[PDB]
């Protein structure tokens, strides 16, 4: 927000603002960033693919 | 007409026995497409 | 049969509460418990019930003081 | 072709309550109902003994 509100220019006001918006999405949301990297992997039930 | 299948019996009971209501209940395919968006790491669920 | 429905719209107008006044009309008549005011022609409970609200008899007022009033009774 | 052709099937079981369903009684005659037709054989006859 500071390098957005003090730095300005043609490039710099692009590529910042949607970095702030999923920082923003990432707290609001409560939703870890480590949660990304899955750490176990979920399966579909045997009745979704019959043998 | 439909994957729902707690409607269709009672559709058809309805209609042998004259009475042509219609309970709408939850169809299957989306109870398949959430488990089939579960499979990947991606919480999704219905509120009340 | 009934051919073109246009008197009930012309008693109901929105096009639309008319189906839904039919439809809890036709349901009890079917249901039984009720006696349909206009004289049938050997037809069922929607084309009856629609030709009773076109005669201007049926509506979504009536049908509502008659329910209230059956409860009432009780 | 994810689901084939799989084609659900009838069962004999699944025949009896299909039949139990527009037969007309109670909801303690379709609660023993499906005690009943539960607990039936390939064959036909019944597994447990009616007491």
């Amino acid at each position: 927000r500071e390098e957005l509100n003090e730095t300005n220019s043609e490039t710099k006001r692009k590529k910042l603002t949607k970095r702030i918006k999923l920082l923003e999405a990432f707290v609001q949301s409560g939703n870890k960033p480590e949660w990304m990297i899955l750490t176990v992997l979920p399966v579909l039930p045997p009745d979704l693919r019959p043998l | 007409k439909s994957d729902d299948v707690n409607g269709r019996t009672k559709m058809y009971k309805n209609i042998v026995d004259g009475n042509h209501q219609m309970e709408p209940g939850m169809p299957e395919s989306f109870n398949v497409l959430l488990k089939e968006i579960r499979s990947l790491g991606i919480n999704i669920e219905l509120e009340d | 049969a009934r051919v073109t429905v246009q008197d009930a719209v012309e008693k109901i107008g929105n096009r639309f509460d008319l189906v839904l006044v039919a439809a809890r009309r036709a349901r009890q008549m079917q249901v039984g418990g009720k006696d349909p005011l206009v004289p049938e022609e050997n037809d069922k409970t929607t084309v009856i019930a629609l030709r009773e609200i076109e005669e201007g008899l049926i509506n979504n007022q009536i049908l509502d003081v008659r329910e209230r009033q059956e409860q009432q009774e009780q | 072709l994810p689901v084939y052709q799989g084609e659900t099937t009838q069962t004999l079981q699944d025949y009896l309550m299909w039949q139990v369903e527009l037969t007309p009684f109670t909801d303690t005659d379709r609660a023993i109902a499906t005690s009943i037709v539960d607990a039936v054989d390939d064959t036909g006859y019944l597994t447990i003994q009616i007491e």
